């Protein structure tokens, strides 16, 4: 699934788009996060919405660093509320 | 407008069909949910293993495969004695597909009369090696203690106890009574 | 010698993969039940005949 | 050498071969030694014989053989290449020769590392990739030119 | 320099047991041996309890070895038959799903 | 078309 | 009244029977062609010329068209051998384990109903051959469902694909989606398509 | 029959494991001396490993005799080994798994369908105990029952390069294994090891209970850090030498650490991903016995 | 000394290819990737296959 940016003036390409996966046992996971390291521009939440296993895929690895960097903020604004 | 040919006449034609002499198997139970074929080998403690049913994919005879599509003809392209407007019903000479049956049996038992008799033979038949070791002094060769290699028992003895429904015999280790060894042996 | 057609006994006559002989030794063979494993079956009279 | 024993009429050579094959640790034999049955045909298939010959040649032939054996790709798994060049869902089917018809698998490390160094070599092999793809769009039959 | 003598002087001598100099084959040339479950040749076993000495560990040559074989039932690089049926219809084709 | 009960082959792939 | 001649010796049939069903290759064809030459002789059922195969119109309708080149497709043409053939294998002894002679069927379009149909005919007509072809059958099936009932197909397939029958003769579920193979037939699994469990 | 002793099978001189090694038939125990260790600042932490499935694979029905000890040592040790879960005999075992069946597990390791004259076989019961188990070899690929293939190595790191410190901690820093070697050592130890019976292993392993199975922890401890090794090498990141003064010091990082590689190497044996499933299951299964 | 007469898409092949050159000196030779900027990447897991 393609994300479009939440701006929705913004028609410019979108940094990553999100994979749902097949899973459902936690074996089944395991298996795609180890299949996950052979692909390339690839990250994770530790948790997943809907409990369906999905990953971002990243068109660079500079979209992959902008991401990485709202969630570490995301994170850490959280770890000091909790 | 084929269904009377159907129900009505060639239900017949299986219902005799079915009792024909070398159609031996049972096909089918009408359950599709519960039934399943009985299998069969013909199988050797020396090893041999013949399936009576296995699967080996498309043969030679042209009878493995099975097209579906067959049944478009039959209810598309096929005229039957009942449909239509009167027409005799044949009803076939027993004696043709009995005989042919016959026949056939004879051929068979004809054409494994050679592996049968070879394999009688290249068994050893009913009897086995055995050693007699002496326990005494003055011991005529016939007296001692009898006994026979494992391999000689499981060709030769213990099928034939399993076949008449009797506790297979006991192991003697160093701690066995003679009455335990009378126990087992008239078990 | 007995004048028997013993053509293709003993082979397994394969479409794609041509004939293929099986040994025909067999010796104090008999005819048992195998459970869907492939394994063999003691013979009961209450199912086999 | 170990068939000579009781047919060299020299006596000293039959002496001492024949004390070499009394030995525990040598064992001159000429096979077959070992058949291996299918597991659902019941028939042999690979049989190892006890050939004279060097070990070195025994050696690689084993190896070729190894090879071909433990890849566990049977030519059903050709299918997989058809599919590869076939229209997006063309079916294939049969006939299931299974474990009797192995081959190796296709290696795709060694091609790949062939074709980046053949390219590096050999530009022109541009021209021969298109020339496949030109042969299949001009076979797939999607355009022609015309007269009008 | 007879590095690569395996026999010397198949003889007999009238005055004595063996002629000097002969030379017997090594008893590797005439160790089978056995087919390991890896593929390596091996040389029998010195003593029980132990496994052979593979023949490519040692310096020594062998004249009979256990070479694998495929019989007629095993085939290999034979073309296959197979049935290809294409697309009912190009239009419904899917190029596209993950 | 006609029935056949076999696999219809058509396609020989090379190894 | 004596006929003199030896007795039917019944045990020593079947076991010869058997000991060539499990040599002899032959054995089934030559069976089956007894029984062939029987419904042949019983004169029950005979191809005709014409074909039937769609109502008035139809055929030569435009709109029609796709229906029309599947049930081509699909209907092959009448001959006695093939016909005699597939009425007597419903008795005959089955040794070599037979197989579906297979259809690719995507099933979009709603002609593609023929070829279910063509599976519930010969579910009707040939009961015996339908139960050992029917996993095989139950692999064309899953596409049906998968494609035309996609939720029920969710939810079915999720109980699994094949069941077996425990000792109690309970059903007892895969839970998992795999291809059918005649290797089954053989073993303890069922297709689940078959089991009538609801 | 060959009766299972007080101890394992592998009491008997018939299943010595050895490995080839300066010209002698060394224990796998004094290879192992001769393995050594460098510790880098990564850390290997070994968490619970999950309980196997209860479900046994169905044995198809199969007419043959299949060879479950080849196919088993191949997948863990094989140079050649692939694909090794599309053929799918491991679930032969579970023809074994059943109380009083026909089938016998030879000593050759060959599954017979049928008890057969002149081949000696396993004590059915042991053999059972066994099965139950490692018929689960059988579900490796079938994706409800894959092993972790990356959390489990931990244990083989800490199995092997693990001191008793360290074991008992449960945390060791990831180290990387080092001995001085012969030319293509890790094939040859891999090829000594395919070539090993380990079925008298993995059944001593299933059927021994109390003080008989805790004397076989210890006896046979190195045996299986062998077979730990070879598969650990299956799995390293790389496979260097480095000289050493007119000496090679073969040098494998790092322990405990699977890379996932599946290319091809001269060095040693590679898994391909069903091999590494394989292996993953093996050790899921192995480890659980190997702790009780 | 080893050349061996190809099939005949090979011979057009090697035909098309041009004369065999080979300036590129194979010794010890690796694939890896450049920077656009002309410098050669070392190997990378996570990237290179």
């Amino acid at each position: 699934i393609p994300i479009t940016n939440s701006n929705i003036f913004d028609d410019s390409s979108t940094p990553y788009n999100v994979r749902i996966w097949h899973a459902p046992t936690m074996t089944e996971v395991n298996h795609i996060l180890a299949l996950m390291r052979k692909s390339t521009l690839v990250s994770t939440h530790s948790s997943w919405h809907w409990n369906v296993l999905h990953t971002f895929h990243y068109r660079s690895e500079s979209d992959m660093i902008d991401h990485f960097a709202a969630k570490i903020l995301e994170d850490w604004r959280q770890k000091e509320k909790l | 407008n084929i269904a009377v040919a159907h129900t009505d006449h060639l239900s017949v034609v299986y219902a005799t069909m079915s009792n024909f002499m070398l159609n031996f198997t049972n096909n089918f139970s009408g359950n599709h949910a519960t039934f399943k074929p009985d299998q069969y080998v013909i199988t050797s403690p020396e090893g041999s293993y013949k399936p009576i049913i296995e699967r080996q994919g498309e043969t030679v005879d042209g009878l493995t495969i099975i097209d579906t599509s067959i049944v478009w003809p039959i209810l598309c392209q096929c005229t039957y004695p009942l449909v239509r407007i009167m027409e005799e019903i044949v009803y076939p000479d027993p004696s043709t597909t009995l005989s042919q049956s016959l026949s056939v049996a004879q051929v068979l038992s004809k054409l494994t009369l050679p592996d049968a008799f070879i394999n009688m033979i290249l068994s050893g038949g009913d009897s086995v090696v055995m050693r007699t070791y002496q326990t005494e002094a003055d011991d005529d060769l016939d007296e001692g203690i009898r006994m026979t290699t494992y391999d000689q028992y499981l060709s030769h003895i213990r099928e034939r106890l399993h076949i008449t429904n009797v506790p297979d015999p006991i192991y003697i280790t160093g701690a066995s009574t003679p009455d335990q060894i009378a126990a087992s042996v008239q078990a | 010698i007995t004048d028997v057609d013993s053509t293709d006994y003993g082979k397994l006559t394969l479409r794609f993969l041509g004939t293929l002989t099986r040994s025909l030794k067999m010796q104090n063979a008999q005819i048992r039940r195998i459970r869907p494993d492939g394994t063999v079956l003691r013979y009961d009279d209450q199912i086999d005949i | 050498p170990a068939l000579l024993r009781d047919f060299t009429q020299v006596n000293w050579l039959n002496r001492d071969i024949t004390n070499m094959l009394q030995q525990a640790g040598t064992k001159y034999g000429l096979g077959l030694t070992e058949t291996r049955l299918d597991y659902v045909r019941l028939v042999k298939t690979i049989v190892g014989h006890a050939l004279n010959i060097d070990h070195f040649a025994a050696s690689v032939l084993n190896i070729n053989l190894r090879a071909l054996m433990e890849a566990n790709v049977t030519a059903d798994d050709r299918i997989k290449a058809l599919q590869a060049h076939s229209m997006i869902s063309t079916q294939f089917h049969g006939p299931n020769q299974g474990a009797l018809r192995p081959e190796l698998a296709f290696d795709h490390d060694h091609i790949i590392r062939c074709l980046m160094l053949a390219a590096a070599n050999y530009p022109r092999l541009e021209g021969i990739i298109v020339q496949i793809n030109t042969g299949y769009v001009a076979s797939a039959n999607v355009i022609r030119p015309v007269s009008e | 320099i007879s590095v690569a003598r395996s026999m010397r002087a198949i003889v007999n001598h009238n005055e004595v047991d063996r002629p000097r100099g002969a030379v017997a084959p090594s008893s590797y040339e005439m160790d089978t041996g056995t087919l390991s479950r890896n593929g390596d040749l091996l040389y029998s076993p010195v003593a029980n309890g132990q496994v052979g000495i593979p023949k490519l560990e040692v310096d020594h040559i062998s004249f009979s070895n256990v070479v694998s074989m495929m019989t007629a039932n095993i085939r290999t690089g034979d073309d296959m038959a197979v049935e290809r049926v294409n697309p009912d219809d190009v239009r419904a084709i899917n190029i596209r799903n993950a | 078309k006609v029935i056949f009960n076999g696999l219809d082959v058509n396609t020989e792939v090379q190894p | 009244a004596l006929r003199p001649e030896l007795a039917f010796d019944h045990d020593h049939i079947i076991r010869c029977l058997m000991l060539a069903a499990a040599n002899y290759p032959r054995l089934e064809g030559i069976i089956v062609q007894i029984n062939t030459g029987y419904v042949a002789s019983a004169n029950v059922i005979r191809p005709v010329s014409e074909k039937r195969y769609f109502p008035e119109n139809l055929e030569q309708n435009q709109s029609a068209a796709r229906l029309v080149s599947a049930v081509k497709a699909r209907a092959s043409e009448a001959d006695i051998s093939s016909i005699h053939l597939a009425i007597a294998r419903e008795v005959s002894p089955m040794f070599n384990v037979h197989e579906l002679k297979k259809i690719a069927e995507s099933f979009e379009d709603p002609s593609s109903i023929v070829v279910v149909l063509e599976f519930i005919l010969f579910a009707l007509f040939f009961p015996t051959e339908f139960n050992r072809i029917k996993g095989d059958i139950q692999n064309v099936l899953l596409l049906f469902f998968s494609r035309w009932y996609p939720v029920e197909y969710g939810i079915f397939v999720q109980r699994g694909a094949t069941y077996t029958i425990n000792a109690a003769g309970e059903f007892e579920f895969s839970g998992r989606n795999e291809k059918w193979d005649q290797a089954l037939y053989l073993s303890e699994h069922f297709p689940a398509l078959f089991s009538d469990v609801p | 029959m060959l009766q299972q002793p007080t101890g394992g099978y592998t009491t008997l001189e018939q299943f010595a494991f050895t490995i080839r090694n300066d010209g002698t038939n060394a224990t796998p125990t004094q290879f192992l001396q001769l393995l050594s260790y460098e510790a880098t600042e990564n850390e290997l932490v070994k968490k619970t490993i999950p309980t196997p499935e209860t479900h046994l694979p169905s044995a198809r029905n199969v007419p043959g005799n299949v060879y479950i000890e080849d196919a088993i040592t191949q997948a863990l040790f094989g140079i050649s080994a692939q694909n090794v879960n599309a053929h799918g005999y491991f679930s032969r075992l579970s023809a074994l798994a059943l109380p009083n069946t026909s089938a016998r597990l030879g000593l050759d390791g060959v599954i017979y369908n049928s008890e057969t004259i002149n081949i000696p076989f396993y004590d059915p019961a042991a053999v059972a105990n066994f099965a139950a188990t490692y018929a689960k070899l059988g579900n490796a690929s079938t994706p409800r029952y894959r092993a972790d293939m990356i959390d489990i190595y931990a244990h083989v790191g800490l199995e092997l390069a693990g001191t008793d410190a360290e074991r008992a901690a449960g945390v060791m820093p990831v180290k990387r294994a080092k001995f001085d070697s012969w030319e293509g050592s890790l094939i040859s130890l891999s090829r000594d090891v395919v070539n090993w019976k380990i079925l008298a292993f993995l059944i001593d392993l299933c059927s021994l209970e109390g003080e008989a199975l805790r004397a076989f922890k210890t006896r046979n401890r190195d045996v299986f850090r062998m077979m730990l090794f070879i598969m650990s090498t299956a799995v390293a990141a790389n496979v260097v030498n480095r000289k050493v003064t007119k000496r090679v010091d073969r040098v494998l990082e790092y322990i405990g650490v699977n890379s996932m590689r599946t290319a091809g190497r001269t060095a040693t044996i590679t898994y391909d991903l069903s091999r590494h499933e394989f292996a993953a299951k093996f050790l899921q299964l192995t480890f659980t016995r190997w702790n009780a």
